[PDB]
């Protein structure tokens, strides 16, 4: 409205138009893809699949966890 | 956008003109329903109600009591900023 | 639009009746399809076993 | 993998919620929207791997509450319920983020809209993969923390207040 | 009030773990339905006080009396859930009750009143406080992720396992104590302003920012691993219970 | 340029620093 | 939104806090009633006892009705 | 109709305990191919039918004896 | 199954009905509509797939779990099974009732609407006109395509996500040993509230007359329009004794 | 409407006999037409 | 028109004073008879006998003559 | 005069009450054409009374109808979106006039 034209947040306020949006858009896209791999690469090495599909998987590509819990005797 | 004012007027006039009672010959945006137009105060409410009607208002019953006259309700409907 | 003593109704976009009326179509073709093939069976007529 | 889609809305949530002055209604809409939609073209992945594949999905991130024998931790459980669901939040919760694109095209506040919608599809994620009660229990109460926010959106209207506190 | 809710009111707790409930093992069982009655009184009847209270700082200090008779329930089940959801409540309270009063003296300091009918909609002329104090309001409320529930759900499993009765009426202040804080944030931070009690605002400054920062890092520290902390108590939280038995 | 400043601080003189 | 009313009479005790064609003990009868219909129905289905007209026996399954499966001891 | 699936081949199919009834050994081949077949409806259109057939006839027979069992409950009854 | 049907036709049922309301200026009274069965085509089109894939209809999303769960509660010899059966098979013509009193006082019948409402009309642009289409789609087939994968006799799609110890299983009988009749009662009732919905809606115009003279069924109107009074009952003795407790007892 | 006030009323609401905003129940059944045809055409089909 | 202060009103502070000058007000009524007697004695009472019985049945369920209290 | 303004109270009363029991009644109807009837039907029932002049009848038929309007009032009655109690009512309200955001508040010096 007016006040509110001087009030700063995070989120933007009402009706939020930056000038450059676009670029600031696409870093964003950039960063969380960045953000994105150490979360894929912790995922491939903390999944456990204890049974083989009955056919091959995307994840029998970056994931070597299958089959491996079939001893579970012997797990502490 | 906003409605003008003449619109406002015109829209209001057939609405009145619409009244069985009422002759549709002497309805200028002036006149007064229970002087010019010879009608009961009965009469006077649904030319409200049907003015409501045609512009989506919701009038306050306060304030729809003190609508007596055509050029009085042409100033209401135009001022109010949802018409 | 087609405006009729002041209220004017604009004609609805012609992909967005091709879609409403395409759609439905393909809905009644596939019940009457479905009436075709099932509707013996849950009528209880016959059993998919059957032959 | 599996991560990725849990923890994609909330990513997408964070920048619209953190950097909406730098993105507005547009880079927002954007933002949040693409996070959600990768999150579900991954859920058809692990749908495929997990029900039709046969094959289910343990993942341990870390113990939450170890104290004695009472061990909650931050686990995730992906059989054929749980890629069910995962399909159900992720594909209906892409479509109202585009749907929202438009519908609030209009709204002074889409920015902190889109954050409301992503934050509530992870806290949906998390309440459905849990592989303990307690994990199920953070993603209850996160789905009811989000559902309270969305439904007084319009913090100006009595009304809405009156109904966000009687849910909660 | 920062000192005497955060530090002060954990000496009377601090007191029971330290020389009551070791020393005497015997009187302690003896009175332990007597504790569990009080506590369980006050939280009931505590949090529906809180409800009706009409000053920003009332409702914040009444909020108190309730969550501290939580950890007396904690710490007389006498087992390793119940004490140590004791300890870790008597922290989290320190950091979330300072906080809030933190909150509220941000607001006294800029309009010096606290009233709560005189505030309203501030959200939008705050936004960072209105962030800032929805997070602490919702540490109050024992949400999971933060860290007053981790103390909160420990000890209900303490209480449970040693009287079900009492755990049931504890668990009652999730009902209340959700009902008050946010009635409180509501009533402040959202609707309408009302510019004939207050038309001039301020956000907070660099140095209120930074003083909830710390605040902020440490709920989200205990409530999401809150394993660095249990891990330095068990040892001594172990030898607290077994104190007096030899089997 | 956004609306209002962070923490509502006046930005100091151009060429100058907080 | 347009303007906030500012009290110019002594506000009451309850003020903090402050459904209207129906009365209070009123509006309990009729739902009473309408939870009346619910147990009604239940003492119907107690009185029908669709359990004595059961037009099949009960499943018996193979190897001593699946005790090992079960969990039984082998 | 008398049990031909072993405890070993319905265990070894990961057979719902539910359905280790009398028609187990027409069951196995019916879920080979639904896993297959990616569970297609229009897919194991003979192994799902002859797996019904099954399922009905053994209802049946289950209402053929509560049959016989309705029929000696009147003649109890109308030799009080 | 019946979760994964339902999130298909409500989220169209839902996401169409916003359709109107933004069209309409923010007008979500149906007693303020009336027309646009042609103003709205893309729209009512939605709304007519999810209500009737909503009611049950043959072959669509909704006719495969609904009518399942109406035969599996009547292969249920219990006291429970019983009441259920009864009020979900009553329930089926109350819903087609409401479902088509919906379609027919939004687009059906004679308008009621306003003058300046009809003269800005607009349809779903494409970021709501795809997802709808998308819905309508997943609201014909999913059921269809989806029904031996979830609930096939003797399926292993859930594998151990889902017990059912053997004392309980009832599938079977309930596709085999039940009445041909009983596989229709959803229909039987369903034609009927769509029946009742077109006579009270669009052929009857003094049965108003009813709910203004007598107070019983004036009563009777409001208890039904007012939730059973579920909420005044509760706000008058629990929400307000404890509020009241608050004040004039602990403190 | 045959009382003043019904009449007035009935004068007041001529603009809603507009030709496509009346009949709307006669579009209660979009592509009827066409998926019956289309079905019949799939149904010779069959035959050959 | 200055001041980030609040605009006190006479009828809101009066509302709020009245508040916290409570006690100056409490006469012995029958209503506070009754409200302390039921909520003051009887039902802490009545949790206390509920929590002390709720111990002696995990008594007897556990073969253990009751435990004494107090 | 005493009796006129007497009177001319009299009148707004059952002006309003006539307004209100009119919108009353399309609450009940819905559909425009049965409205036509039932509007007819009520405004036939304040023309039964037009003429009495007794000041101390109309006292009682006015409170008589008041009553009546208040018990047969639909429980739900149709409200205007932007209008009060509507369902677009404070939604994104025009902030209000007079407001100051102050800068540089709390400094140390
Ligand atoms: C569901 C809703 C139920 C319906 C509610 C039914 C309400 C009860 C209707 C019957 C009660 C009455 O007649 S109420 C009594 C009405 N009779 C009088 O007031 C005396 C006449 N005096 C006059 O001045 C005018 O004729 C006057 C008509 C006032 C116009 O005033 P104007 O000089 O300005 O035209």
């Amino acid at each position: 409205g007016d006040f509110r034209a001087k009030v700063w947040s995070m989120t933007g306020g009402p009706n939020c138009r930056p000038k450059h949006w676009r670029r600031n858009t696409a870093i964003a896209m950039f960063g969380v893809f960045l953000v994105c791999i150490p979360i894929a690469k912790l995922s491939a090495k903390l999944e456990q699949r204890p049974h083989m599909p009955v056919r091959p998987i995307p994840s029998q590509i970056w994931c070597k966890n299958f089959g491996t819990k079939d001893d579970y005797e012997k797990e502490h | 956008d906003h409605l003008s004012r003449e619109a406002v007027v015109d829209r209001v006039l057939d609405v009145v003109k619409s009244f069985p009672k009422v002759d549709p010959s002497k309805v200028t945006p002036e006149v007064h329903f229970q002087n010019d137009l010879g009608l009961d105060s009965l009469d006077t409410v649904e030319i409200v109600m049907a003015i409501e009607e045609e512009f989506k208002l919701e009038i306050p019953d306060k304030e729809a009591d003190k609508i007596d006259s055509c050029s009085l309700a042409i100033e209401y409907v135009y001022n109010h900023p949802m018409s | 639009g087609i405006t009729y003593k002041g209220v004017t109704v604009h004609t609805p976009k012609t992909w967005h009746t091709v879609t409403g009326k395409g759609l439905c179509a393909v809905m009644w073709f596939w019940i009457l399809y479905r009436a075709k093939q099932d509707g013996p069976v849950v009528m209880g007529w016959r059993h998919p076993w059957d032959g | 993998m599996y991560l990725l889609i849990v923890f994609l809305p909330l990513l997408g949530s964070s920048v619209a919620g953190f950097f909406g002055r730098f993105l507005g209604s547009e880079g927002s809409a954007i933002m949040t929207t693409t996070c959600v939609s990768f999150s579900s073209i991954l859920s058809l992945i692990a749908f495929y791997e997990v029900a039709l594949g046969a094959s289910a999905c343990y993942l341990r991130i870390a113990p939450w509450i170890s104290s004695e024998m009472f061990d909650a931790s931050w686990g995730f459980l992906f059989d054929s319920l749980t890629v069910v669901m995962l399909i159900v939040v992720t594909f209906i919760s892409s479509l109202v983020h585009l749907y929202s694109i438009s519908y609030m095209s209009e709204d002074p506040h889409s920015p902190r809209f889109m954050c409301y919608l992503s934050i509530f599809t992870f806290f949906m994620l998390m309440l459905v993969t849990g592989d303990n009660f307690l994990q199920l229990f953070l993603g209850w109460e996160g789905v009811g923390l989000a559902s309270y926010l969305l439904i007084h959106f319009w913090f100006t209207r009595l009304q809405a207040d009156k109904a966000a506190i009687k849910a909660m | 009030s920062v000192i005497l809710a955060g530090i002060l009111l954990k000496f009377g707790t601090y007191g029971f773990l330290r020389f009551s409930i070791p020393m005497f093992p015997e009187a302690t069982l003896c009175f332990t339905p007597f504790i569990y009655t009080l506590s369980a009184i006050a939280i009931i009847y505590t949090s529906l006080t809180t409800l009706r209270q009409i000053d920003l700082k009332k409702i914040i200090a009444y909020s108190s009396v309730a969550h501290m008779n939580l950890v007396t329930i904690g710490m007389f089940s006498l087992n390793i859930q119940g004490i140590g959801g004791s300890i870790l409540l008597m922290l989290s309270h320190g950091l979330v009750s300072s906080a809030l009063f933190l909150c509220v003296g941000v607001l006294y300091d800029r309009h010096k009143t606290r009233l709560v009918r005189y505030y309203g909609g501030l959200v939008s002329t705050m936004p960072n406080f209105s962030t800032i104090f929805f997070f602490f309001t919702l540490a109050n409320m024992s949400l999971p992720g933060t860290s007053s529930f981790i103390g909160e759900f420990l000890i209900l499993v303490g209480a449970f396992q040693r009287n079900s009765l009492v755990a049931t009426l504890a668990a009652l202040g999730m009902i209340l104590g959700a009902a008050y804080s946010l009635w409180l944030y509501n009533r402040v931070v959202s609707g309408n302003l009302k510019p004939d009690f207050l038309h001039k605002f301020s956000d907070l400054n660099g140095r209120e920012v930074f003083i909830f920062i710390p605040f902020l890092v440490g709920l989200v520290w205990m409530g999401v691993y809150p394993k660095v902390f249990l891990d330095c108590m068990h040892t001594s939280v172990s030898n607290l219970v077994q104190h007096g038995k030899f089997h | 340029r956004p609306k209002g400043y962070f923490m509502n601080r006046t930005p100091p003189a151009p060429g100058q620093s907080r | 939104v347009g303007k906030h009313i500012v009290p110019d009479k002594p506000l009451s005790v309850n003020d903090e806090l402050m459904a209207d064609t129906v009365g209070k003990y009123e509006a309990l009868a009729w739902l009473s009633g309408g939870l009346g219909f619910f147990v009604g129905l239940g003492l119907l289905a107690v009185l029908n006892d669709k359990a004595s007209k059961v037009p099949f026996t009960p499943r018996v399954y193979p190897y001593d009705n699946l005790r090992v499966e079960l969990g039984g001891e082998p | 109709k008398k049990m031909i699936a072993t405890q070993e081949e319905m265990s070894a199919a990961k057979i719902a305990l539910g359905s280790r009834d009398m028609c187990a050994h027409l069951l196995i081949p019916l879920n080979k191919c639904r896993q297959a077949e990616f569970y297609l409806p229009w897919k194991c259109e003979d192994e799902r039918h002859v797996y019904e057939k099954c399922e009905y006839e053994l209802v049946m027979e289950r209402m053929l004896a509560m049959k016989k069992i309705r029929e000696e409950e009147a003649l109890a009854k109308q030799n009080k | 199954f019946h979760l994964m049907n339902h999130a298909f036709f409500k989220a169209l049922l839902f996401l169409s009905a916003g359709s109107v309301i933004h069209a309409m200026s923010d007008e979500q009274d149906m007693r303020k509509m009336g027309g646009l069965a042609s103003s709205f085509p893309l729209t009512y089109a939605m709304m007519l797939i999810g209500s009737l894939s909503l009611i049950g209809f043959p072959f669509l999303t909704g006719f495969y779990s609904k009518d399942v769960i109406l035969e599996l509660a009547y292969t249920k010899y219990t006291i429970s099974g019983n009441f259920a059966f009864w009020l979900g098979s009553v329930s089926v013509l109350f819903t087609s009732y409401y479902s088509f009193r919906l379609l027919f006082l939004t687009f059906l019948v004679p308008t009621n609407s306003f003058g300046r409402d009809i003269s800005r009309c607009h349809d779903a642009p494409i970021p709501m006109a795809i997802p709808l289409i998308l819905l309508a789609l997943g609201s014909l087939f999913v059921g269809y395509l989806a029904k031996d994968m979830m609930i096939g006799l003797g399926t292993n799609f859930w594998a151990n996500s889902l017990l059912v110890l053997p004392k309980n299983e009832i599938l079977a009988e309930s596709e085999f040993a039940a009445p041909t009749i009983i596989k229709l009662i959803p229909i039987l009732f369903s034609t009927l509230g769509a029946f009742v919905a077109y006579n009270v809606n669009l052929v009857a115009d003094q049965f108003q007359r009813a709910f203004q003279t007598s107070t019983f069924c004036n009563r009777l109107y409001s208890f039904f329009n007012k939730r059973w009074f579920f909420d005044q009952v509760l706000n008058d003795f629990l929400v307000r004794s404890f509020l009241r407790f608050g004040y004039e007892v602990s403190f | 409407p045959l009382g003043t006030t019904g009449e007035f009323f009935r004068r007041r609401d001529e603009w809603r006999k507009h030709p496509m905003l009346s009949n709307q129940m006669r579009h209660a059944l979009p592509g009827i037409g066409i998926g019956v045809g289309a079905f019949c055409v799939y149904l010779v089909g069959e035959q050959i | 028109g200055g001041g980030m202060e609040t605009n006190k009103n006479k009828f809101i502070e009066d509302w709020g004073s009245a508040r916290e000058n409570l006690e100056h007000n409490f006469r012995w009524t029958r209503r506070n008879f009754a409200l302390i007697g039921i909520f003051g004695i009887a039902l802490p009472i009545i949790v206390y006998k509920g929590i002390v019985k709720d111990f002696h049945m995990q008594d007897e369920d556990a073969g253990r003559p009751h435990r004494k209290f107090l | 005069a005493a009796y006129f303004a007497r009177r001319a109270a009299q009148k707004e009363r059952v002006r309003i009450l006539y307004r209100r029991a009119l919108k009353d009644t399309l609450n009940w109807a819905v559909h425009r054409h049965i409205f036509y009837r039932d509007a007819s039907d009520l405004r036939e029932k304040f023309n039964v009374n037009q003429d009495v002049e007794d000041v101390d009848r109309i006292d009682k038929l006015i409170a008589h109808g008041e009553a009546e309007y208040n018990k047969w009032r639909h429980p739900d009655p149709y409200i205007v979106p932007w209008a009060p109690g509507g369902s677009k009512f404070c939604r994104n309200p025009t902030p209000p006039a007079g407001i100051e955001i102050v800068y540089n508040y709390g400094l140390e010096d």
